[PDB]
């Protein structure tokens, strides 16, 4: 019997068999309801729709998203997300597969204690595993030694590991990420006369991110530049023709995960959180955590992120270190890949929570001792 | 009487009555004639003081009784009273001397290579066991073919010949000689058919191991079919695991399969000018990792035949140039060199001439071959991302590749082979002879050992639980109430640590998987595992001298010694699924129809494990039949054999485990007239009633009496 890898991400479930290479379902995180009134009568209204259903139907929905900061906050959604991911993407019967699901290290107990109790009761898969998105990044990429960046759409941090050994006492989360970034973008995108208010123009707006933006490598001389000519200049058109130019928007949105003063945040950039985890470490193992910065996640997958995550750290460590940024095509699926390698492991197949285990304890179990 | 209507092979089936009715009239004592081991004959005869041309003296619990004159050259061994195994060796060594080169092991028919021609197939004559049953007629192959004929009239069942695959000669004759038997008795022919497709088979499946110099690294399977009421029908051959791990790496003293040396031997220059390929063997590092030449065998008149035998096929000419074409395009994968990026750790190509000569071969594109080698894309969702791939990952791609091309247009061939020997109308019942290469014991044990090991163990098991199964109906049929446990499950399912899913495969493949994952690691993960909690998996003993061995495992045929060091990196057999792609629209026919067939985990050891439950699923819907073909020297002498050499083969062949197994049960099994007369000398539970000897040691039922080993020894 295979396993299930369910990796769910604030901004982009992915699910799939482990085994696999890649995820075989991939859509939005996003629950709509119709705001709009309803007249043709026999229409066949549906009363909700997840998933890229809501994505399609965006103009008359309300999208909602039920992971805020990486801690779902709303329950029935995730229960519909869920039952989507397992009958409608995937087509399987969650009680023949075990389910690895994963998360962010630093959020609430509870998070994970209603994970299990949900799934054990009203899936009732036969067992199911919580792990962090860091150590599987850490799987995916193939080593066993390095600092991983994992920045998704909810939440940003840092998890130290060498030879295998968590430091869990080095372990920094921010809070910002890619959601915070559109936020930004779509407020500064007003002071050139473009207004979008609405969930729907939120995800246009996600889609200008993706497509024109990239991380500047020197800012200020670069801001010059935008200033002086106007070759920093790229059109985009938004889904009723009204094509849109932007000008230093481009450099100005990402350029908020260096320097988190920009939305108000007090904490430091990416560079700096990532230097500062690894001067938590003891003294002996930072020459290697310096030479594997993992990068991981969406939100790490803008153009000239590595360069300029490398110059700022080159810059802070000492003049001796290799800083090596590693950063592969495929890092916005890093967790789920390190997933799946996990879940096909044969020394894993007794670390799951078996539902026996669950009758015996109590929903209390999987972080008392798993 | 009864014998006389052989002819000419009378002598070499039965001896005389008179010759025989002397000889089992020797005056043979009991406590002074007994077997004593050794050092160069591994066993001696002698008479504690013993002497047979040196005096010897050893403990007194191991010699091992000689059997009495009155079995001293039958023809089933589970008759005998000393179940032992100097008594075996040298009830076949006898057989061979006064020539009488078939034996019944219990279920086996042991074949002795003779070397020599002699008259035992010659006419109709020696054709003569139509009906005869194996009780009844003299120990011929013949009587287990002909015994599976009327099996499979009788029964409406589907039966094999599982005959010994690893000796180097005397399994072909005999493969042919069943097959021909098979033609006569059911009567351009089927047997030149089969014989005339061999050629190429031996030049992609042959490879010169260190133990051989044309070895079959594949297993058989010959079907002939039958038709309604038995009448023959066309016969197709189904190819089962081959060693593809060998198309890549070779250890010392090997080669690969022979197509390339055949190729390469620079015989046809049509071919090196047209493969764009020179003749030196050196310059390419799929073939000459061990060596590129051997003197046993010459690689021009073996590539004429090769080159005749697909012409005798329905080949054409493009279907040869595209065979030929691929195998130089294997022969250029093998050189081409990938370095790391400058500054980052992704691969490119230094130099596309290798590129460039396999592309043009293949019927490609250099660049789209080396973008989908360098950059594969990977679909997640719906749409498709890019990947990263260092030098490493690279290099296993490649290997890969070469590998499943080599098996699909070996697949292919014999697709094309089943075809021109399939003429027929529908029928319904078969007659499989299975080959496949036997249990391997060497100085370095590897990878590969270790698959072959677990593929006789399977086969193994297979065999003793059939005799279970015989053992029960015998037992129940004379009403001898007497149970045992299972034979073959229950003693050789503890071997087969190998395939559940923690022992040494399911182990291998995880560090496979796992991060940074190498050799002491792995021993280190099996060591923890295994060591002390069960007694099948032990530590060697190794001494300094003789190869390093990091784990021993208690098989059927002894313990083997197997060394780790290379597995993570043979184990490993990743598709790139781009340059599948790539190959799946190529501009040379052969290529598209080889892949003309909502990945990145696939291993030598999983696909071995599929393809064994598929051939022991095949096996098991049948009836199966056991030859042993044996060698008995190496200098080829006939008539004289070596007692180590045959020992070895007798131990892997699983003679001496059938006989191990009827060792336990009442191996000597008399008729009632038969023993009631013999030994009347003061119904049969009267005369046994009066002896002193035992009461459990036998067990009468329905016009049998048994008899455990060892108590007719003693009358
Ligand atoms: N090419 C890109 N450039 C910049 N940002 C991107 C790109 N692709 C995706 N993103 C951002 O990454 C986020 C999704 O990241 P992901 O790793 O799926 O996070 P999560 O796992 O929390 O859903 C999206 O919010 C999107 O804004």
């Amino acid at each position: 019997t295979t396993a299930l890898v369910c990796d769910n991400g604030s901004g982009l479930v992915k699910a799939g068999f482990a085994g696999d290479d890649a995820p075989r379902a991939v859509f939005p995180s996003i629950v709509g309801r119709p705001r709009h009134q309803g007249v043709m009568v026999g229409m066949g209204q549906k009363d909700s729709y997840v998933g890229d259903e809501a994505q399609s139907k965006r103009g008359i929905l309300t999208l909602k998203y039920p992971i805020e900061h990486g801690i779902i906050t709303n329950w029935d959604d995730m229960e519909k997300i869920w039952h989507h991911t397992f009958y409608n993407e995937l087509r399987v019967a969650p009680e023949e597969h075990p389910t690895l699901l994963t998360e962010a290290p630093l959020n609430p107990k509870a998070n994970r204690e209603k994970m299990t109790q949900i799934m054990f009761e009203t899936f009732n898969v036969p067992a199911m595993y919580v792990a962090i998105q860091a150590v599987l990044s850490l799987y995916a990429s193939g080593r066993t030694t390095g600092i991983v960046l994992d920045s998704g759409d909810g939440v940003t941090h840092n998890v130290p590991i060498y030879e295998g050994y968590a430091l869990p006492h080095a372990i920094m989360r921010l809070d910002l990420a890619g959601r915070d970034l559109t936020d930004y973008l779509m407020k500064i995108l007003t002071e050139r006369g473009y207004s979008f208010v609405t969930t729907a123009e939120r995800e246009i707006v996600r889609d200008i991110k993706e497509k024109l933006c990239y991380v500047a490598l020197d800012f200020e001389n670069e801001m010059a530049t935008a200033a002086s000519s106007s070759s920093l200049e790229k059109s985009y058109e938004l889904p009723d023709g009204q094509v849109i130019t932007i000008g230093n928007e481009r450099f100005r949105c990402p350029e908020t995960l260096f320097q988190p003063s920009f939305i108000g945040m007090e904490s430091a950039g990416i560079h700096e959180t990532t230097y500062n985890s690894i001067m938590k470490c003891d003294i002996d193992i930072r020459k290697d955590l310096y030479a594997n910065n993992v990068l991981s996640g969406g939100t790490t997958m803008y153009p000239g992120i590595a360069d300029r995550m490398q110059k700022e750290i080159t810059a802070l460590a000492p003049s001796t270190m290799k800083i090596k940024i590693i950063a592969p095509p495929e890092r916005k699926y890093s967790v789920w890949i390190g997933g799946s390698i996990l879940a096909s492991l044969s020394t894993f197949q007794q670390m799951w929570i078996s539902k026996q285990e669950y009758d015996e304890a109590g929903p209390s179990i999987v972080h008392r001792k798993c | 009487a009864q014998m006389a209507d052989f002819g000419a092979a009378a002598q070499y089936l039965r001896k005389s009555e008179k010759e025989r009715l002397e000889a089992q009239t020797r005056p043979f004592d009991i406590r002074t004639e007994c077997f004593v081991p050794d050092d160069k004959e591994e066993y001696v005869k002698a008479k504690a003081e013993t002497e047979n041309g040196k005096t010897v003296t050893i403990k007194e619990d191991q010699v091992m009784q000689q059997n009495p004159p009155k079995f001293d050259k039958i023809e089933d061994m589970a008759m005998l009273t000393f179940l032992h195994e100097p008594a075996v060796l040298y009830n076949l060594k006898e057989r061979y001397a006064a020539w009488m080169i078939y034996t019944y092991s219990g279920l086996f028919c042991v074949t002795v290579n003779p070397y020599k021609w002699l008259p035992v197939y010659n006419a109709e004559v020696v054709a003569a066991y139509r009906g005869k049953k194996r009780s009844e007629a003299p120990p011929h192959i013949f009587s287990i073919s002909d015994n599976a004929y009327q099996y499979m009239l009788t029964d409406r069942e589907n039966q094999s010949i599982l005959i010994t695959g690893e000796s180097g000669a005397g399994k072909t004759v005999n493969t042919k000689r069943v097959i021909q038997y098979f033609a006569s008795i059911a009567a351009g022919t089927l047997e030149d058919q089969i014989i005339q497709a061999n050629p190429a088979l031996e030049a992609f499946g042959n490879a010169k191991t260190v133990r051989n110099d044309n070895s079959s690294r594949f297993g058989k399977f010959i079907r002939i079919h039958f038709g309604a009421t038995g009448k023959l029908a066309s016969a197709d051959i189904e190819t089962y695991l081959l060693e593809k791990s060998r198309v890549i790496f070779q250890l010392k003293a090997e080669r690969n399969y022979h197509i390339f040396y055949q190729i390469l031997s620079n015989k046809k220059p049509e071919l090196l000018d047209m493969l764009l390929v020179t003749n030196n063997p050196y310059d390419y590092a799929f073939v000459s990792q061990g060596e590129v030449s051997v003197a046993s065998i010459d690689d021009s008149e073996e590539l004429l035949a090769t080159d005749s035998a697909f012409d005798v096929l329905s080949f054409t000419a493009e279907e040869k140039a595209g065979v030929y074409k691929l195998t130089g395009a294997i022969m250029h994968y093998g050189n081409m060199k990938f370095k790391q990026k400058q500054r980052e750790e992704q691969a490119e190509p230094d130099g596309t001439e290798d590129a460039d000569k396999s592309a043009y071969l293949m019927g490609l594109n250099s660049a789209d071959l080396l973008k989908g080698l360098c950059h594969p894309q990977v679909k997640v969702g719906n749409e498709y991302v890019t990947k990263g791939q260092s030098v490493q990952q690279v290099y296993y791609s490649i290997g890969a590749l070469a590998k499943s091309v080599y098996e699909k247009m070996f697949n292919w061939m014999v697709t094309r082979i089943n075809a021109t020997l399939e003429t027929k109308q529908p029928r319904q019942y078969f007659i499989g002879v299975l080959d496949i290469a036997g249990f391997e014991i060497f100085d370095f044990n590897s990878f590969e050992q270790l698959c072959i090991n677990f593929t006789n163990e399977k086969l193994q098991q297979f065999f003793n639980h059939h005799m279970f199964v015989l053992e029960q109906e015998e037992y129940k049929k004379e009403g001898i109430e007497w149970e045992f446990i299972d034979f073959g499950m229950d003693l050789q399912a503890c071997i087969d640590l190998i395939e559940k899913p923690m022992g040494i495969m399911s182990i291998l493949e995880e560090e496979c998987m796992f991060p940074k994952a190498s050799d002491m690691t792995f021993k280190a993960k099996l060591y923890d595992n295994h060591l002390g909690k069960s007694n099948n998996f032990q530590k060697p003993r190794n001494v300094k001298g003789k190869q390093e061995a990091h784990f021993s495992l208690v098989h059927y045929a002894g313990t083997v010694d197997y060394n780790i060091m290379g597995w993570l990196e043979k184990n490993k057999d990743p598709l790139n699924e781009t340059v599948v792609g790539l190959y799946q629209k190529s501009s040379l026919k052969l290529m598209a129809t080889l892949f003309s067939t909502k990945s990145s985990f696939q291993t030598v050891s999983a696909l071995h494990r599929e393809n064994l439950n598929k051939l022991m699923t095949n096996l098991k819907t049948t009836h199966p039949h056991f030859v042993r073909c044996i060698i008995p020297n190496e200098r080829k002498a006939p008539g004289v054999m070596d007692n180590p050499l045959v020992m070895h083969q007798l131990r892997c062949n699983g003679v001496l485990e059938g006989i191990r197994i009827c060792r336990k049960g009442f191996p000597n099994r008399i008729l009632y007239g038969d023993f009631r007369q013999r030994y009347r000398i003061l119904g049969a539970e009267k005369l046994l009633g009066s002896l002193d000897i035992d009461h459990n040691q036998y067990k009468f039922g329905h016009t049998k009496v048994f008899f455990k080993a060892g108590l007719l020894g003693l009358l």
